[PDB]
């Protein structure tokens, strides 16, 4: 924001949001896979109970 | 996780630029909420399987069988068994990560209620 | 001055540097956490160069006046243990003359001096020790490090800070370490003072080097020297032969290399241990 | 060694405009300011204009104050110098010089080849 | 909140349960800026307030570095007759760090102050003090009659008038050689067309305003790629605690709450970081104490309500916030009558998951109806 | 406010060609038609050329019809006027005007600084 | 067609130095050898210097061998000719010529406008 | 395509494919996770039958 | 899969540019190692009974 004027600041911020969104989507996919595994484990635990 | 705040920290221009990428943040928030309610349902189905709360008789006379290590005792501040206390002590930052929308503390069922459910199940089985 | 006499040259020795040579990468507090950083560090168990100054008793003994010039490269680690405060400063520069600017640190038994000028350094810079018959104590009266000084750019002084200069014998009392780095126009120095009771080699303990002074000097340093204290043999208690004598002293020269380190921080920010990610 | 490459220039009439570009190559990581110099046939070189690394702190000569315009492109390592309200006295060969602004004299470590600019009446 | 819940689900009817609508955060009050006592001041006062002043031909040069150009104290005093700046605004250079600064002081006549200009030509500019085209500094002059004058006049000043060639910019040379014209050379004597370069210069109390001596100090600021040594006066604001506000500690920007801490830093340590390498403890530059950095509120807004049928009122739950900080969490801007009732007033309950507004706490225990957290549930039944 | 900067022009021999460019900065969203004018000494300003937003439908003055060529670059917000078949009568002070082409009177919202153009016989 | 613009040069005294630059635009992807020609008054055009695509293997005329240097900048598509120890006999109009080095005759494909260089005695 | 020339249309439509492909991949990953969950549910239902 | 070598083939500048992306390759390597360990565990559970 301070170092650079807008014109290239828009594209710099776009690149930053693209990277952060990619990281967040990767984390969400990993969390979903882990949640599915934990749901299967919890179903097995409930059946055993 | 608040996607808008995590990606852009109190930046109006960054939020405006993020708004044109569709409703991705809404999708991720909905996915996280679904995961949370899924874990709540998993805990409910694993532990909340008994309709009532059974209690062991005050006199522990079961033909010589001993269940002190598995039944909760009132001596401890928390009504938990010796094995349960050992398991909780053995299992050991999440709290220090609360800096970018990582607000993580919705226990649907507290540890006390889970211990009560386990004690009721043990009493019913015995 | 002129060329120093009695210059006996022997092949240099080497010794294990152990885990010594660790400094704080930055002024950031860390408590009970493990931090991995990449910075110019002295490799563990390195073969640090051996230097010593001592005069063997008897006529057949050979006194050493070691004061050579060594390259600076990307980092120099300096260590020295003494008991009579012989080492007091160092010379840093590129061409070691008035053609190019350089920086010099001197301690004339009092205060602390940091000067950045184009000194005309002599080939054998040292500080003399004199012993008046009517001022029967220890003081410095000979100053022949450089022929002249000019083109002043930096100057600093400190409060009077003096120790006993008596050449007592026995076990070494204290050990001093220094790390010199020059990058991005900044000359950073680190130091650590610890008491020891050994007489040979380096202690096996671990101690981090805290920063002392940050010098914003953009000059390039490629070579460095070391100031030595020489006593007047012709006018030394007991000694009568004309010449120069040096007390029991020793200094070390280590070289920093780009390595990845895993610093360990205690509960109150003091570094207690470190691991170099290149040894084993 | 820092190398300077110049482009642009030419013949312009009175009241016209012109642009000059000077590019630096090599060890330019320690370069922050670049200045332009002019000298008339039989006259010594004189300061013209300079631009800082951040784009501010520009200083112009008294005879050219309020008329010139300079801009630095850090990404391309090229500085664009704009000329406005040109006068026939501005006819000389322009030299772009890389150096540091020092009180007393704008020292130049390396001088570029330069290019000529002609202003007619 | 019922309308927000309805339009978050894109339906005019809702079912019993808890829905998350939006988020809340706490605005910084104004700002925080902190700095230590002071950095070393440049010896500008020594040059300005000098008992002895060198002549214009022998102007003294002083190196100014490793300090701060604290010229704002004298800029607003208006005690100097001339404060013209060339090539830069007088106040613009205050917020900038200059690597090299030089101070030149001399005494000249009142009418001769115009000759000290970039590129100026004259009997004094071309022979005593020459300024280049690149003059980023300013010329400062003021009256000196009270100090450079006495009964009977003064004759301790000298100036140069004749020389072989025009002086180079910022070039000083002192010599006793007598200038000799080419047409009529003297060959080392004081003959025709040969005058000594140095001439007597003096002032008397009877001189006019334009003839009185004037103390002139030339300060120039220029930039080098080397690390800066001179800068501008630093400003320091007041320090507040237990309030969410932006902070700027020695160039470190951030947002959070600065509260007292029990941790002790090392004498050289400045910042502090956690396992997640985020700043959470910054020492006060003024005094030696350690202040932690904490987030203000974060959290989210959740609405707890039964179905639109048989019930209309709603309850609002704020996550990970204290009930004392709820009224300032994105408020004072909405529609008052139906939003202040759900933000302040009675029916305020503090739970483990956050602060609950609009629901009355009941000591009785019932079967869970609407999940909230930490074993707390909400029901519409009386 | 819209700022206009003129560039180009100069002295050219009879039968030669020259290029003229005017630049617009500021609130350029409301700029579609740019008018070009010349002002001979002792004579009122007269129409020369004009451009549109799409670059087409250009109309030319009767005196200069069939010998000029003007094109507007929307990407760089610069309009280039290429003039050929030059005559000494074309020597004037040339201007660029930004506004809207209204029937009966060219409405001008912003005026430039002007450039010097000379054609020799 | 390739368009060439000439720049650099001027008036220099005896023993001075000057530089000439020409910019090539258009279909320049098939240009490897750059040649320079000068035309003294009353004399036909003659070879001056040549530079290869890689920048090496340069050749100069026998009358000017050892005094002229020519370099080519591929990034800027500009070729710079440097003159050292200039002489009054070198005063000629230099032309920017683009062609391929053919044995027997330098087949120039595109000719420039030319620049004026004057050397005083 | 109508308003902008091919030189910048290349990057504009390239950003279009980047965004649309990212959205499609996220949708496909979500569908795969849902399909795995439905497969587990169907296996449980078949075992129960 | 060696991410830092699969994406960048014996190119130092490519590795330097990839290092600015964080620890994506480390995450992929950890996921693959976990997958391999899980597969070995399933094989042992199925057969070593």
């Amino acid at each position: 924001l301070s170092r650079l004027d807008p014109p290239e600041a828009e594209v710099q911020i776009d690149r930053l949001i693209t990277g952060r969104l990619q990281s967040l989507q990767t984390y969400v996919t990993q969390q979903l896979i882990r949640a599915a595994e934990i749901r299967a484990s919890a179903n097995l635990a409930a059946t055993k109970m | 996780v608040d996607c808008t705040m995590y990606i852009c920290g109190d930046s109006t221009e960054c939020s405006n630029l993020l708004l044109q990428y569709g409703s991705f943040c809404t999708q991720l928030n909905r996915a996280l909420t679904g995961i949370a309610v899924e874990q709540d349902k998993n805990t409910q189905e694993v532990f909340a399987q008994v309709k009532q709360i059974y209690k062991t008789p005050p006199i522990k006379d079961f033909g010589g069988f001993n269940f002190s290590q598995i039944l909760p005792d009132p001596s401890k501040p928390s009504k938990r068994s010796f094995i349960e206390d050992l398991l909780f002590n053995k299992v050991t930052l999440i709290c220090a990560q609360k800096f970018n929308g990582l607000t993580v503390l919705p226990p649907l069922l507290t540890d006390e209620m889970i211990a009560q459910y386990t004690s009721a199940l043990l009493a019913g089985t015995i | 001055c002129v060329n120093l006499t009695t210059r006996t040259q022997l092949p240099p020795a080497y010794t294990n540097s152990f885990t010594r040579g660790v400094y704080y990468p930055d002024k950031v507090f860390r408590s009970s956490v493990l931090h991995s950083t990449q910075d110019l560090f002295l490799p563990f168990f390195s073969n640090v160069t051996w230097f010593h100054a001592i005069h063997v008793s008897g006529t057949n003994g050979t006194k050493r006046f070691d004061n050579p010039v060594l390259p600076f490269n990307d980092g120099v680690y300096f260590a020295s243990t003494e008991k009579s405060n012989i080492i007091r400063g160092w010379i840093f520069g590129t061409t070691l003359d008035s053609k190019t600017q350089s920086l010099l640190i001197v301690n004339n038994a009092t205060n602390v001096v940091i000067k950045v000028c184009e000194f005309q350094f002599c080939n054998d810079p040292f500080l003399g020790v004199y012993y008046h018959k009517n001022n029967k104590s220890w003081m410095e009266s000979e100053f022949r490090v450089y022929s002249s000084a000019n083109n002043c750019t930096f100057e600093y002084v400190s409060q009077p800070f003096l120790m006993d200069l008596e050449g007592k014998q026995g076990n070494f009392k204290n050990l001093r370490e220094f790390v010199f780095k020059n990058i991005d126009g900044y000359f950073k120095i680190y130091s650590k003072h610890t008491p020891i009771n050994l007489v040979r080699d380096l202690p096996q303990g671990f101690s981090a080097l805290e920063p002392l002074v940050d010098l914003p000097i953009g000059i390039n340093i490629t070579r460095f020297q070391t100031l030595l204290a020489l006593h007047r043999s012709y006018l030394t208690p007991g000694d009568s032969s004309s010449g120069w004598t040096a007390g029991a002293a020793a200094y070390y020269v280590g070289y920093l290399q780009p390595r990845t380190f895993l610093l360990k921080y205690n509960e109150n920010g003091t570094i207690t241990d470190a691991v170099d990610c290149a040894l084993d | 060694q820092v190398q300077l490459v110049e482009s642009g220039g030419g013949l312009v009439q009175a009241g016209g405009s012109l642009r000059l570009s000077c590019a630096a190559s090599g060890r330019t990581d320690s370069i922050s300011d670049m200045g332009w110099f002019r000298q008339a046939p039989g006259k010594e070189r004189e300061f013209v204009a300079v631009v800082g690394w951040s784009g501010g702190g520009t200083d112009y000569a008294h005879s050219v104050k309020g008329r010139f315009t300079i801009s630095r492109d850090n990404a391309k390592n090229t500085v664009y110098l704009q000329m406005n309200s040109l006068k026939p006295e501005d006819t000389a060969v322009y030299y772009c010089a890389v150096g540091s602004l020092r009180v007393g004299s704008f020292s130049v470590e390396y001088w570029g080849q330069g290019t000529q600019v002609t202003v007619s009446s | 909140p019922l309308s927000e819940t309805k339009c978050t689900l894109k339906s005019f009817t809702v079912e019993k349960g808890i829905y998350q609508t939006s988020n809340f955060r706490v605005q910084p009050t104004e700002s925080i800026v902190r700095f230590p006592n002071i950095t070393n001041l440049c010896p500008f006062g020594e040059v300005f307030n000098a008992t002895r002043f060198a002549s214009v031909y022998a102007w003294n040069r002083k190196r100014i570095s490793n300090c701060v150009a604290d010229y704002s104290v004298l800029y607003n005093s208006a005690s100097f007759s001339t404060f013209k700046c060339y090539g830069v605004s007088p106040t613009k250079l205050n917020d900038l760090c200059f690597t090299n600064v030089y101070a030149d002081s001399f005494v000249i006549r009142g009418d001769e102050v115009r000759q000290i200009a970039p590129g100026q030509t004259g009997k004094i500019a071309d022979y005593n003090y020459k300024l280049p085209d690149d003059f980023t500094g300013c010329v400062i002059a003021w009256n000196s009659n009270n100090l450079d004058s006495k009964v009977g006049g003064n004759y301790n000043y000298l100036y140069r008038l004749f020389r072989k060639s025009n002086l180079k910019p910022f070039e000083r040379d002192i010599s006793t050689e007598i200038y000799q014209a080419g047409s009529t050379p003297c060959n080392g004597v004081e003959g025709f067309n040969c005058y000594f370069p140095l001439q007597s210069y003096g002032f008397q109390p009877t001189n006019g305003v334009g003839y009185q001596p004037y103390r002139v100090v030339v300060l120039s600021f220029e930039l080098l790629h080397a690390p800066a040594t001179v800068c501008g006066p630093k400003k320091s604001t007041n320090l507040v605690k237990n309030k969410c506000v932006n902070f700027n500690f020695n160039g470190l920007t951030g947002t959070g709450v600065l509260t007292e801490s029990n941790k002790k830093f090392l004498p050289f340590q400045q910042f502090g970081r956690d396992i997640a390498d985020t700043t959470d403890a910054v020492r006060d530059p003024q005094t030696l104490e350690i202040l932690d950095i904490t987030p203000c509120s974060f959290g989210g807004v959740s609405v707890i309500t039964p179905g639109t049928n048989t019930s209309n009122q709603v309850a609002v739950l704020y996550q990970d916030v204290n009930c004392t900080e709820v009224p300032v969490a994105i408020h004072a801007d909405q529609l008052t009558p139906t939003w202040r009732v759900y933000s302040t007033g009675s029916n305020v309950f503090q739970t483990r998951a956050g602060c609950l507004i609009g629901a009355e706490h009941v000591n009785n225990s019932y079967e869970c109806d609407i999940p909230i957290g930490a074993g707390i549930c909400a029901s519409y039944q009386t």
